[PDB]
């Protein structure tokens, strides 16, 4: 298993357990501000989205 | 109808439609949103627009529109114009080329407890990513993202009436069949503002094309 | 609504939306402009028309709508219909269908220190001169000219909005997560430029547009 | 402005003019005189069976409330008012096929010391002209423009053709008026007859 | 007429056009609906829509708009703008283009006992499901569903609207002299339920 | 009537396949008239 | 801004938009009319229509909208909604199937002198005799006749702003080249009325078609 962070932007930190070997932090900007999404895996992102995939425990933030 | 004439005169003598209908400004207005799909009008695969006929049922409590039925002849349940009260500013976020918000201002049904039911109709032209690789045997998932345009989640809360869109009055289409449909509520938080959420309800419909026309006339 | 109603009466009892928010006539109203493109609907080549869906973020200041949170129980912001406040009549100049204004006149957000934010959405059919030489392998340069319809550059001034890092957003903003590409058209560049021009009479007031 | 504004105060505030009341007794009908001018024939769509016309409709009726003595108002002899201030017979094209019953531009009325009201609203009308295809492309078509009031009946208003004068003799105008100098013929349709009937 | 103006002022003193006429709580308003087809414009198969031009025939009773004619110089009928009186919120439910309303705002005829007759014109694009199996030798069954959008059965009650003939009609009325038949379509049956 | 043509005339293809071409032209003729729904097939399309 | 609000309050206290804005009813309103051509949208030859984008600049003086700037904080110009004031009723007489009059009621600029400048946009759909004799090498001459619909020359006088239409902001047309452009004022007298002229201003444009499209795709 592997522990990843899964909270949204600037929210209190929360964690979850998952079977993938990578955590991901995905950051993008819309008309209102900056959204940060945290989870497991290494998803495919649309162009223009900052993606940070890491392979160790609790490495999102 | 003189009791209801008295009541309608009383209710809108000091009424304000700009500010939210709450006792205290620290309370959010609780709105229940349900989508009824009457007819799938068109799926334009070139411009990527789904045209549907819908009814957008919205339910909420107006704190200042309550009355004692015993003071007005036992009247409990009235119909008033929607133009003169506060409403949610529900906008279709992914509107392609139609109307962003409700433009047909039908009547509000109002209880003596201040409960408001408002079911205006709309023609929703929604942008949908259309996959044409399997055409005419293609499967399309198209959505309607609805939200309060100028109210965040701390001042107005929108709740789904049901997890399914209402399809009980849905007219059967000659070109598409709806295999599944659902509605999901989403909370969005921004890095600058940890405290205020932004709520949306995205209804989606998975549709399968009936391929007989293109089988006979092309293949 | 016990404090929002108080604030509304405090602000809009003596207020004129027909007048600019300036203490002196010679002052200029500064307006931060951002344009978010939701969808690129089409480019009709026979009609030479670009159809787009946009959200126009407009930010400015109104000293007559100033208040403080502490004197109204903590009301940080107030949402009012856009007809009750003075607006800068931003219009798309190079429209082809005769439509200059926005599609939905949304509520304006009035914040504490007179700050006013307005995000109306619009459907715009604009003029695009289609250069035909390399059709169907062509690329096009389509323009969106935004300008105040009634005020000159000495009464209404345009600046671009800024991001969380303070960098000036001199482009069309696009929600990269929510964007669906047009089935025929790919957007390669979207620069934004503020232009200032000399007035219709030498020495008189100038004109500006984005 | 002085006598114009004085006359407007006299007619609409001193006399308390009511546009909802028709200018007649309860059992009397108002005589409305109608004439039509064809500015241009735009098209006759065959598949849609639709005639599109630019037509200026001339309406005349006497309103005894909107009368004055010219010598009491500086010899003023004509007044121009918005149509939303006076009583209108509300003449519409019954024969339309797109839902556009009403005239296009609600222009000013002209009122006179006798109480006569003149109104020349221009309009663009899409009407149903069924097509006879038997002799196509050598066919001729018979289209019509039917004008009536859906707000009033025969007991309230009376429709008639416009009366014009030549050499002191009156005649009803029984034709569509076409200005010969200004008219441009349609590219594929030539007009043979222009009658008018009540 | 001055007596007409005084009557109109008397009737509309304290009158609310947004309030249903119901003297007692629980009283229904009986609304009689008929329809006159002026022209069947089209049946577009590619859009599954029938375009018609019609005249509605709405009859009901407003108790508030009654008067004694002998106290008002014999006036027993009035022609009042429709926005000034309470209307039933009757709409074409199976519209295909998003339009629910009538084409033109006209007068409502009010009798001295409170009887209301409203005959607005309408252009309607209603929804028709085309059965394609025997095209172009086909026949089609196109419906126009009229209903009060807001009021339910406990408030507004509907009935089929009688023709100028005083009998229980079940039919769309067509004036046989002024109706030009569609060159593509022949009307076999035109009932009303 | 193509089967009544002699083989030595060398015109069987030039008749039958051009009849097919004309039928394609009439398919183009009806392409903008028939309903586009897929619940059933029009009998005229069955005949074509 | 308070001086401006007070000025607007006084200016429209005893104002009548129906009255022609002159001191004496026996003199005419002096109006200057200029036409600015932004874009030649289309020349439809079958129905003989020319659709154009224009700005219709109208200048006059309102007698009742004067003020001394020293009594109002030095303000000299204000912006006023056009629906609040008297306007000339300019109509395209040779309109084909578009709008007869101005429908977009923009704001006017008003000076302390009483000078009103109003520059609304319009889409002009004008009827034009089209000569197809030399097609695709044809030259067309299309006109826009403009006049006060209900006011005659004795009560409202209209003069052209310049001899020619303004083409300074004309977008290039890909199908036509405007070779000539001018504007002419016409006085029209009738036999029954020798004292009241009827005035019009006709702006004509001589256009030459670029024939490359029809050379390549037809000839
Ligand atoms: C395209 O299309 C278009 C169309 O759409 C076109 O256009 C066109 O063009 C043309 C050109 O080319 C044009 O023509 C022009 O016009 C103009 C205008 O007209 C108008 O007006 C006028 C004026 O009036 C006024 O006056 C008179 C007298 O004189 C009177 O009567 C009136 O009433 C008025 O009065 C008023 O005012 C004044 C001022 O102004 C004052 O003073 C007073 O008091 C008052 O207030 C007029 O006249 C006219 O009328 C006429 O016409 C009509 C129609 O139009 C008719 O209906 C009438 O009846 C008349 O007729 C008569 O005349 C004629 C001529 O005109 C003849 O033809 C006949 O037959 C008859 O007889 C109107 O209304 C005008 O003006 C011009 O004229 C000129 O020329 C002629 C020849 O052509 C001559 O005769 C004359 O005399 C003149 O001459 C002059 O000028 C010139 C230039 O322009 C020069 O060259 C010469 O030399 C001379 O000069 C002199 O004089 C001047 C003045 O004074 C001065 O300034 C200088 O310095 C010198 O001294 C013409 O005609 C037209 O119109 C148009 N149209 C429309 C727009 O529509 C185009 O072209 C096309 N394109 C292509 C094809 O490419
Ligand atoms: C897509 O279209 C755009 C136009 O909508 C193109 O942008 C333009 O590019 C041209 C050059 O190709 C620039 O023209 C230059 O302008 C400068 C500056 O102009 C000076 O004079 C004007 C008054 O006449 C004044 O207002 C200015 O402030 C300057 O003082 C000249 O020095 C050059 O000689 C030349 O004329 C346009 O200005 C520019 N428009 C802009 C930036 O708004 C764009 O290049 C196209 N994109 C492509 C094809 O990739
Ligand atoms: C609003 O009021 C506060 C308190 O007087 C002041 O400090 C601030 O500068 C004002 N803001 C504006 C826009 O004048
Ligand atoms: C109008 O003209 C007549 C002509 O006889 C004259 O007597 C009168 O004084 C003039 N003025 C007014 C105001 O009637």
């Amino acid at each position: 298993s592997m522990i990843c962070y899964n909270q949204q932007s600037s929210q209190p930190p929360t964690t979850k357990t998952c079977s993938e070997t990578s955590c991901y932090k995905k950051t993008w900007r819309d008309h209102r501000g900056t959204i940060i999404e945290r989870g497991c895996g290494c998803p495919k992102v649309k162009p223009g989205i900052k993606l940070h995939c890491c392979r160790t425990d609790k490495c999102n933030n | 109808s003189e009791h209801e004439t008295r009541l309608v005169a009383k209710l809108f003598e000091d009424y304000n439609s700009v500010v939210r209908p709450v006792e205290d400004h620290r309370q959010a207005v609780e709105v229940t949103v349900g989508l009824q799909l009457i007819q799938l009008i068109n799926v334009d695969e070139v411009n990527q627009i789904v045209t549907t006929n819908v009814r957008l049922k919205q339910q909420w409590v107006d704190y200042n529109l309550k009355w004692n039925p015993d003071d007005y002849g036992g009247v409990k349940k009235i119909h008033i114009p929607s133009e003169k009260i506060w409403r949610p500013d529900l906008v279709l976020y992914n509107n392609a080329d139609g109307d962003f918000a409700i433009v047909k201002f039908t009547k509000v049904l109002l209880d003596y407890t201040g409960h408001i039911t408002w079911t205006p109709p709309a023609i929703f032209k929604s942008y949908c990513e259309i996959i044409v690789t399997h055409f005419p045997f293609d499967e399309q998932n198209c959505s309607m993202k609805l939200g309060t345009w100028t109210y965040d989640g701390s001042v107005v809360v929108i709740n789904p009436e049901s997890d399914q869109p209402d399809l009980s009055n849905f007219m059967e289409s000659g070109e598409w069949v709806i295999k599944e449909s659902r509605g999901w509520k989403h909370w969005v938080f921004y890095a600058c503002c940890p405290s205020t959420p932004y709520l949306d309800i995205t209804y989606h419909f998975v549709m399968q094309r009936l391929p007989l026309y293109f089988i006979v006339n092309v293949i | 609504k016990n404090e929002e109603l108080r604030l509304y009466h405090y602000l809009f009892d003596t207020y004129d939306p027909g007048r600019r928010p300036v203490q002196e006539p010679e002052d200029t109203v500064t307006i931060s402009l951002k344009v978010t493109l939701t969808n690129l609907i089409s480019l009709n080549e026979k009609e030479e028309t670009l159809t787009t869906s946009v959200w126009i973020g407009i930010d400015w200041q109104d000293y007559r709508l100033n208040y403080s949170k502490g004197d109204f129980g903590g009301v940080e912001t107030l949402r009012v219909p856009s007809e009750l406040v003075w607006l800068p009549e931003i219009v798309l100049e190079n429209n082809i269908d005769g439509q200059f204004g926005v599609a939905y006149e949304a509520n304006v957000l009035v914040s504490e220190g007179g700050y006013l934010s307005w995000l109306p959405p619009a459907i715009y059919r604009s003029t695009c001169a289609v250069e035909v030489t390399y059709f169907p392998f062509d690329w096009q340069n389509c323009s969106l000219v935004f300008r105040s319809q009634t005020y000159n550059a000495e009464e209404v001034e345009f600046v671009f909005a800024v991001d969380d890092e303070g960098k000036t957003i001199s482009k069309i903003d696009i929600d990269t997560e929510a964007y669906t590409e047009n089935g025929e058209w790919a957007i390669d560049f979207c620069p934004g430029v503020i232009r200032r021009h000399d007035g219709d009479s030498a020495g008189g007031p100038g004109e500006t547009d984005v | 402005l002085n006598e114009e504004e004085r006359l407007i105060r006299h007619l609409f505030e001193e006399k308390a003019y009511n546009k909802e009341l028709r200018p007649a007794a309860h059992k009397e009908s108002v005589e409305i005189s109608l004439a039509l001018t064809l500015s241009n024939l735009i098209s006759l769509k065959e598949v849609e069976e639709t005639l599109t016309t630019n037509v200026w409709i001339e309406q005349g009726w006497t309103d005894s409330r909107l009368q004055w003595d010219a010598e009491d108002f500086g010899n003023i002899s004509v007044l121009r008012l918005p149509a939303d201030m006076v009583w209108l017979p509300e003449i519409v094209l019954e024969n339309n096929n797109d839902g556009s019953f009403q005239i296009s531009y609600s222009c000013n009325v002209l009122i006179y010391p006798s109480g006569s009201v003149y109104w020349l609203p221009p309009a663009i009308f899409r009407s149903s002209c069924p097509i006879s295809v038997t002799y196509f492309p050598f066919d001729w078509q018979n289209c019509s423009l039917k004008f009536s009031s859906l707000k009033y009946t025969t007991k309230e208003i009376t429709l008639s053709l416009k009366q014009a004068e030549e050499d002191g003799r009156s005649y009803p105008v029984e034709w569509i008026i076409i200005d010969p100098e200004g008219f441009t013929e349609n590219g594929e349709w030539e007009i043979v007859h222009r009658p008018a009937r009540v | 007429s001055e007596a007409e103006g005084r009557l109109r002022e008397k009737l509309f003193s304290g009158y609310d056009s947004t309030v249903r006429p119901a003297r007692e709580v629980g009283d229904r308003v009986w609304v009689s609906i008929g329809l006159t087809l002026a022209q069947l414009i089209s049946l577009n198969e590619k859009d599954e829509e029938m375009s018609t031009k019609v005249y509605l025939d709405l009859e009901w009773t407003d108790y508030r708009l009654s008067w004694d004619p002998e106290e008002h110089e014999g006036i027993d009928s009035l022609r009042i703008s429709a926005e000034s009186v309470w209307l039933p919120d009757v709409v074409l439910l199976n519209n295909n283009d998003g339009n629910f309303d009538v084409a033109l705002d006209i007068n409502v005829v009010v009798s001295s006992d409170g009887s209301m007759r409203w005959q607005p014109p309408g252009i309607y694009r209603s929804s028709c499901s085309i059965q394609v199996t025997y095209f172009p030798f086909d026949w089609q069954n196109c419906t126009m569903v009229f209903s009060s959008y807001s009021y339910d059965s406990s408030e507004v009650s509907l009935q089929t609207g009688l023709s100028p003939e005083g009998q229980e009609r079940q039919e769309v009325y067509i004036h046989e002299g002024t109706f030009i038949e569609n060159g593509q379509w022949e009307i076999i049956h035109k009932p009303s339920r | 009537f193509v089967f009544y043509l002699p083989p030595d005339a060398g015109e069987k293809m030039g008749l039958s396949i051009f009849a097919l071409l004309t039928l394609t032209v009439f398919l183009l003729l009806l392409a903008d008239k028939v309903p586009e729904t897929s619940l059933s097939v029009p009998i005229i399309i069955k005949y074509l």
